[PDB]
């Protein structure tokens, strides 16, 4: 997944820095793929993003018997960037106990240990910082700078070249080129990264190798113009501000039409759930959407619409199971219709009349009709079984933790 | 307003910073002395029982 920064159009504060970073890997690891894929949303599609090169150049690679100095590579994360931290909890932070330097990079799920030695690197060690003890010894680190954005001396002083080429300056101490200029870093900064480069920022299409794959569900080109206008309509609302101002949405976003002129250059398989003509590259391929089977508590057969599918079918029945906790469940109505599947983890093993299950929390059941394969989820029986998302993956409120730290 | 003008990146805008920052503090002083040497002159004045 490239996750985003789930933010406003212009915003005024700071996404959480470790998808961030692990958006990071992904630029880390975007021109160097040969299989797996990638998803992208279009409007995670238009962030142009800093080059692989200075990716490179400034990510680097440690060593298990490696002779260096400890301040020599504290200069160095002075370098990345790396924030000094007593006690750190997150990416880029970085805590100095005797010969030993703690660091939390920003590649990696983990902290490190290194405990330098006569201009030697002894230790690479890592730890559950919660934990706060010893997890496992790696003998090397490829350690992501603190941030993808330059923010050393000519960093400084280039942002300051091209604000003053683009924006006003005020006395005031809460103008963005003054933090930037003391070299602090503000909440709503991530909207004026561009103020680093010469050149436009490249896209991730530029990232792209020639092995890559685009594939498409939608008219995305209309939901990117939708966006296009509301991050516009953000561009007014907050381009009155003189407190914070802002850049051309050309100079972080690119258009659509422009946009699609690079989608030429490589393949793309569309998706549409709505039938196509019979023209040249139409595919069509024989799926339906299995009729509802939900269950009928109230009266005596809430299974009795998937009996009459059953045997109106001729092939393996499959069901996604969320959890095998959930599946005892399963086993709970399975009795009531007499049959009883095979759990599998191999799609392919199927075969006719074969009753198989996975465990996984598949949205819906359907029809295959090349292979003739039905298939069972739980929003098909249950009703909806939908899931409400409190927050992300990374951040969230902390009432228990927090309040106790 | 011969503060913001677009200058090349160098350490001339850098001193116009600092000028202007320069000119900003005699602001300040100037509203502290002023008012400083306005209470110094109408306050009491220390006696003799």
């Amino acid at each position: 997944n490239l996750a985003d920064w789930e933010t406003l159009p212009y915003d005024s504060f700071s996404p959480h820095q470790d998808i961030i970073s692990s958006r990071l890997s992904t630029l880390y690891q975007l021109p160097t793929m040969q299989r797996g894929v990638l998803i992208v949303p279009v409007n995670t599609l238009m962030q142009r993003v800093c080059p692989h090169s200075f990716l490179h150049g400034h990510a680097l690679v440690m060593k298990k018997g490696q002779r260096l100095s400890r301040d020599a590579l504290r200069t160095q994360l002075d370098s990345a960037g790396y924030r000094h931290v007593d006690q750190v909890m997150e990416h880029g932070e970085y805590a100095t106990r005797g010969a030993l330097l703690d660091l939390f990079p920003m590649g990696s799920e983990l902290p490190y240990r290194l405990d330098f030695f006569d201009d030697e690197i002894d230790s690479l060690r890592v730890f559950d910082v919660d934990s706060q003890r010893t997890l496992e010894e790696v003998e090397a680190i490829n350690l992501l700078p603190a941030h993808e954005f330059p923010t050393d001396k000519a960093a400084i002083e280039l942002f300051r070249s091209q604000w003053r080429d683009t924006f006003e300056v005020k006395r005031d101490p809460e103008h963005i080129y003054q933090q930037v200029s003391k070299g602090t870093l503000p909440a709503g900064i991530e909207y004026w990264q561009p103020l680093f480069f010469s050149e436009p920022l490249p896209p991730l299409f530029s990232y792209f190798p020639a092995n890559t794959l685009l594939v498409n569900t939608g008219d995305l080109e209309t939901s990117a113009e939708r966006f296009q206008a509301d991050t516009l309509a953000r561009f007014e609302n907050r381009g009155v501000d003189p407190m914070r101002p802002l850049l051309p949405p050309q100079s972080l976003w690119l258009r659509v039409d422009e946009l699609f002129s690079e989608l030429k250059n490589w393949p793309r398989v569309q998706l549409k759930t709505e039938h196509l003509p019979t023209k040249a590259a139409n595919a069509n391929l024989g799926f339906q959407k299995l009729p509802d089977l939900a269950v009928q508590a109230q009266q005596k057969a809430p299974l009795d619409a998937l009996r009459k599918f059953l045997e109106t079918f001729d092939g393996p029945v499959v069901f996604s199971v969320e959890s095998e906790g959930r599946r005892e469940a399963l086993g709970e109505l399975l009795a009531r219709i007499k049959i009883a599947p095979q759990r599998i983890m191999r799609l392919d093993e199927a075969s006719d009349r074969g009753r198989y299950l996975m465990i996984g929390a598949a949205e819906h059941g359907f029809v295959d009709t090349v292979r003739n394969l039905a298939l069972i989820c739980e929003s098909d029986l249950l009703g909806e079984r939908v899931a409400r998302r409190r927050q992300d993956s990374r951040r969230t409120i902390n009432p228990d933790t927090l309040i106790r730290n | 307003r011969w503060l913001e003008l677009g200058l090349t990146d160098e350490e001339k805008q850098n001193q116009l910073e600092q000028l202007a920052e320069q000119y900003d503090e005699l602001k300040h002083e100037f509203e502290k002395k002023l008012e400083a040497k306005r209470r110094k002159i109408t306050q009491g004045d220390d006696l003799a029982p």
